RNA sequence: UUAAUUUAUUAAUGCACCUGCAUUAAAAAUUUCGGUUGGGGCG
């Protein structure tokens, strides 16, 4: 949620302008869940995906702010409380 | 196109929390504080049952699970159902032959110079005169309080010939008393639920009218089809039903027969109230219904031809219009189309009169239209004397 | 609404007043009086006075 | 947002249902439409316009007589009572239809023309190459959404492998398959844009309103 | 099955309208394309209100018009129906420009939309426009425009006037000479804010609607050679002032 | 408003919808309307 100008230069008149993040909707699978889900995904998630090798892998590599995300954080919980036991 | 518009239908549910997509955990909920809290997860409920039973709470189960929910659709015929054909309907569906008019033997009954009230054409206007203008404390009466006033006015005026007439004191006129009749045509169930008012009764027979002779005359008549319309339009459709014949009361009841049938339109609007096309009809059902309450009294639940035949006439009114009917019932095997029938003798649109001037009409500070009656036809008086007097 | 591009003087002129105008007032004063002296050879020369000068050379 | 609409029946009857009028306002309370508002009481008639709706475990070709003929308020037509078997219905009626008409329905395409008496219901396939229709749905199941004002029909026109284009009293030619049941013979109240309403306060007995009072350019 | 697979397409076309002969016509045509092909092609013609006998007119002359295919020829047809240039309206735009069926979706919408919302003209006006003169849509947007505006303003002609008098069918080649030409000559002069000064415009009869031969006799008809220059001069006036201005 | 600055916003297409950058319009938003002769028979 940030501002702008009018043609790229200082003079100009101020506009307000909110960058979205282009939504995918793709089906995945966990390994250790044995369950798909229906995820609303970005483009950079699922290069962070490949670039980690793996989907479980992407979910337990991370700390909080990396995914930032209630769901996915309760998918750290929820595998890992499956490696726990 | 589907009836029913999207907002106001029943609104879907909210797409589930993720919480339950993990097979890992258990969520954690607001069900512990016994109120609604935005930031926890949204419960699962389990299906609540009412532990106890309530009278002014109570479930009814689904219309697939009732201790009668039998697969063979019955049709059932009350007071409300207005048909579409009108008598030509009726006549299919109880296997009757029409016949224009009152018999001979009736309208003798009246044809006798002693067989008169005091003043005939006198206290039939004393009684229109006393339930259209003079019942109230209001300027006039709607159709709701003056139609069960004449007819019951009426009866007693009939009544008063007891002194003339010994045999007049053998009769009772019971309202609110329910009876029954089920019969089966070419495949299907029908019935009849009369629920109505003033019916009278007596201990004898009414002695039946049509000889055998034409009895087995009425074999070459072939019951009138129609088509597009099937004959089972404008009944409730009911799937839960019980397969009953009752004559309205028990076993040991004095005044066991009726005599005849007092049905009226008391409602106020005619949108509201019965066409004379659609009052004949009810007029031959119920007479038929309580005439095939006694065959299936008297004679058991057995398909024949009845050898000492029942006939049951009625009476039917909106309180300007009178109908007369005399019902003859001869038959019970009415599973075929074919062979004899039954007969009856209706009377279609007979008016007491024609207008009630129940307040003076100016035109020009002369009157055109006095009040009282305009148009009384004293002819009809004698027909609702004859049909009380039928068999007495 | 049609607005144009670049064909800009050449809407809403105005009548006898004009108002703004600079150099067609000199073209609608030349319409009655070279009407009545030259007949029917006004139209070959106001093409030739509007449309462009052919230049000489003077060595 | 205390607009709760009267569209609420998910069940058809033939009684005539109260009609809860807006005045030009939607959900929100804001006006999007000027000019209607007021006007007398209207009841609404839920005419069925599925006209070959299959009854209950019967199929095939099936077929109708006409009880009565009344003027509909909610409508620029004369709708009918049309009853077949043990179901009666509400439907929109033709210009010569009286009270008990010899009416058919039908979903069978011949390979001869079928002849239109004046007021039958057949699909647009096994009807003349240039018949005059009625009620047409526009993709085949939907319904009667298309021609229905008072005496507005159309012409089936060509028929070209497995498709008819029906005219609309604007012309404007469309694609429809031959399979779409329609009504076929001129609707009713051919005499609708011949009327003359006479005062101002027919049309504010109709529920319009005045325009407004800006001169626009 | 293949020599029946001619039989019942010739059944179905004896139904559609053609001769013994002109459906064998065909068969001289089909290069490329097969006969399932060709039998989606002939009747999403015929449907859109085409007899048999101009359809051979186009179809002889573009040959590769069967090798469209089969789902967007339908959007294509629902579209051009759209616009109303259905039954029999069709026929005048596909011989003079065989290539409207392949060519593009937004350059026909372009066109269709300078001309109802830029230039205002109603929805028969442009049906009217795109049945007479089927040459406006291979013209480029920025020139269309121009020859509107010009008409609008320095013509000062009205819409119905433009649309009757099939103005869009000729080009500004031709048209900024036979206007500004009559205009100095004092036989055509612009409206005013109200309209003109004291002569009456010549109709676009006189100005625009003879050809080549036949201007130098009815419309000019003052000097032959006087025209010549200033078929040249105003073509350096083009020149020189859509370089520097 | 055919004044200046803008196109975030809606409507269209560009390299099914969404989203990111462009083009043409619609709706608008923001800000101002020098000085010297004002009645002029209109510089
Ligand atoms: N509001 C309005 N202004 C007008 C009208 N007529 C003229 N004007 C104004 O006067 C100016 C000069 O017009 P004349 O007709 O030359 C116009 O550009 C305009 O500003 C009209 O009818 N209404
Ligand atoms: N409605 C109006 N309001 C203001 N000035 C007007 C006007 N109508 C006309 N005028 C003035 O009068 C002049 C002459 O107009 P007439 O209609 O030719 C215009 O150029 C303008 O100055
Ligand atoms: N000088 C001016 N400045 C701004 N708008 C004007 C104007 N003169 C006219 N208008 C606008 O044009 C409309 C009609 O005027 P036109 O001269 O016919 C007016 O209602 C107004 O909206
Ligand atoms: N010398 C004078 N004396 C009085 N009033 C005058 C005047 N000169 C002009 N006016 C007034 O000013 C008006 C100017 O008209 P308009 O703005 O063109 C006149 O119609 C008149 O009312
Ligand atoms: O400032 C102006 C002047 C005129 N106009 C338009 O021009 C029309 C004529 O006014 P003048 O003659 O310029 C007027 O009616 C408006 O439509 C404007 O829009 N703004
Ligand atoms: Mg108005
Ligand atoms: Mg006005
Ligand atoms: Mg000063």
């Amino acid at each position: 949620l940030g501002q702008i100008y009018a043609n790229n230069d200082k003079l100009s008149k101020r506009l307000k302008k909110v960058w979205k993040p282009q939504l995918f909707e793709r089906e995945f699978y966990s390994e250790i869940l044995d369950k798909k889900f229906t995820v609303t995904v970005t483009m950079r998630t699922l290069d962070l995906i490949d670039e980690a090798y793996g989907l479980d892998f992407y979910i337990l590599k991370t700390p909080k702010e990396d995914l930032c995300s209630k769901f996915g954080m309760d998918l750290k919980r929820g595998m890992l409380l499956r490696l726990a036991r | 196109y589907e009836w029913g518009v999207r907002s106001t239908r029943k609104s879907e549910p909210p797409p589930l929390d993720r919480v339950y997509e993990i097979p890992g955990l258990e969520p954690i909920t607001f069900a512990g504080k016994m109120h609604f809290v935005p930031w926890l997860a949204r419960p699962i409920f389990p299906p609540w049952d009412r532990g106890y039973k309530d009278p002014r709470f109570y479930r009814s189960p689904p219309l697939h699970e009732h201790p009668l929910y039998k697969d063979q659709a019955c049709y059932i015929f009350h007071h409300r159902c207005r048909l579409l054909e009108g008598v030509k309907q009726a006549l299919w569906l109880t296997k009757t032959k029409l016949i224009e008019g009152l018999p001979e033997k009736v309208l003798s009954l009246v044809d006798d110079p002693r067989n008169h009230i005091e003043n005939q054409d006198e206290c039939v206007l004393n009684v229109i005169s006393h339930a259209r203008l003079w019942q109230t404390t209001e300027e006039i009466p709607k159709r709701e309080t003056y139609c069960p006033v004449i007819v019951d006015n009426l009866i007693q005026l009939c009544k008063s010939q007891i002194l003339k007439h010994p045999s007049l004191a053998r009769r009772i006129c019971v309202q609110n008393s329910t009876f029954s009749a089920t019969w089966n045509r070419e495949s299907l169930l029908l019935q009849v639920r009369g629920s109505g008012g003033a019916r009278l009764s007596t201990k004898d027979p009414l002695p039946t009218i049509a000889s055998r002779e034409e009895i087995e005359a009425t074999k070459n008549h072939v019951l009138e089809t129609f088509y597009p319309i099937s004959p089972i339009i404008d009944l409730h459709e009911c799937n839960i039903y019980d397969v009953k014949n009752d004559t309205g009361f028990q076993e040991g009841y004095p005044y066991p027969y009726p005599h005849t049938l007092y049905l009226l339109d008391k409602a106020n609007l005619r949108p509201h109230r019965l066409q004379p096309d659609q009052l004949r009809a009810k007029m031959i059902l119920f007479a038929f219904g309580s005439a095939l309450a006694q065959a299936r009294l008297l004679y058991g639940n057995d398909a024949k031809v009845l050898e000492q035949p029942v006939v049951v006439q009625s009476v039917g009114t909106d309180g300007r219009v009178f109908h007369f009917l005399v019902f003859q019932l001869n038959t019970t095997d009415l599973d075929c189309n074919e062979g004899v029938k039954n007969l009856a003798w209706v009377d279609s649109d007979q008016l007491l009169y024609q207008h009630f001037w129940c307040l003076p009409v100016i035109k020009k500070r002369v009157v055109v239209e006095p009040v009282g009656p305009v148009g009384f036809k004293p002819e009809t008086f004698r027909k609702f004397l004859a049909l009380y007097l039928h068999g007495a | 609404a049609t607005v144009p591009r670049r064909h800009r003087y050449k809407k809403k002129w105005a009548a006898t007043e004009p108002k703004f105008p600079a150099v067609r007032l000199a073209l609608q004063n030349f319409d009655m009086t070279y009407s009545v002296q030259f007949g029917d050879l006004w139209p070959s020369i106001r093409v030739s006075l509007l449309s462009e000068q052919k230049y000489g050379a003077l060595v | 947002a205390n607009f709760v609409s009267w569209k609420s029946r998910t069940k058809y009857t033939i009684t005539p249902v109260k009609m809860r009028k807006s005045g030009g306002r939607d959900h929100t309370g804001r006006i999007r439409v000027h000019g209607i508002g007021g006007g007398h009481k209207q009841r609404y008639r839920m005419i069925d316009f599925l006209r070959f709706r299959p009854e209950e475990t019967k199929s095939g070709p099936f077929e109708e007589k006409v009880i009565q003929v009344r003027y509909d308020p909610c409508r620029s037509a004369d709708i009918a009572l049309v009853a077949g078997g043990s179901r009666k219905r509400w439907i929109i009626a033709t210009e010569n239809m009286q009270a008990g008409d010899t009416i058919l329905n039908s979903n069978h395409i011949g390979r001869m023309a079928v002849a239109a008496r004046e007021g039958d219901a057949h699909p647009l396939g096994a009807l003349p190459v240039g018949t005059l229709i009625n009620n047409v749905e526009s993709e085949p199941g939907r319904g009667a959404q298309y021609i229905r004002a008072a005496g507005t029909c159309g012409v089936l026109l060509r028929k070209v492998n497995g498709t008819a284009i029906i005219q609309l009293p604007s012309k404007r030619q469309m694609q429809v398959l031959e399979t779409c049941v329609a009504t076929v013979g001129r609707v009713s109240n051919v005499d609708h844009n011949k009327r003359v309403i006479g005062k101002a306060g027919r049309n504010r007995w109709l529920g319009k309103r005045p325009n407004s009072g800006r001169w626009h350019r | 099955q293949g020599s029946l697979e001619l039989e019942r397409v010739m059944s179905s076309l004896l139904d559609m309208g053609f001769s013994n002969a002109h459906i064998n016509e065909l068969l001289s045509v089909r290069r490329g394309a097969s006969l399932q092909q060709l039998l989606d092609i002939i009747s999403e013609f015929i449907l859109l209100g085409l007899n048999p006998e101009p359809v051979c007119v186009v179809l002889k002359k573009s040959p590769q018009l069967l090798k469209l295919p089969i789902m967007q020829m339908r959007k294509r047809s629902s579209y051009l129906q759209k616009l109303g240039l259905g039954e029999g309206k069709l026929k005048r735009v596909l011989y003079c420009c065989p290539e409207i069926f392949t060519m593009r979706q937004q350059d026909i919408n372009d066109t269709v939309r300078l001309l109802k919302e830029k230039c205002l003209f109603t929805v028969q006006q442009v049906t009217k426009i795109l049945h007479s003169c089927p040459s406006v849509l291979r013209e480029d947007l920025g020139q269309l425009e121009y020859k509107f505006q010009y008409a609008y303003f320095r013509m000062g002609i009205k819409h119905p006037d433009i649309v009757k008098s099939e103005y869009l069918q000729y080009s500004l080649t031709k048209i900024k000479q036979r206007h500004i030409y009559l205009e100095r000559l004092g036989r055509y002069q612009t409206p005013d804010k109200k309209g003109q000064t004291q002569i009456p415009n010549p109709l676009l009869k006189d100005i625009l609607r003879v050809s080549e031969a036949e201007f130098l006799a009815r419309t000019a008809c003052t000097s032959v050679e006087e025209f010549q220059v200033f078929k040249k001069l105003l073509a350096r006036e083009e020149e020189e002032s859509e370089s520097s201005t």
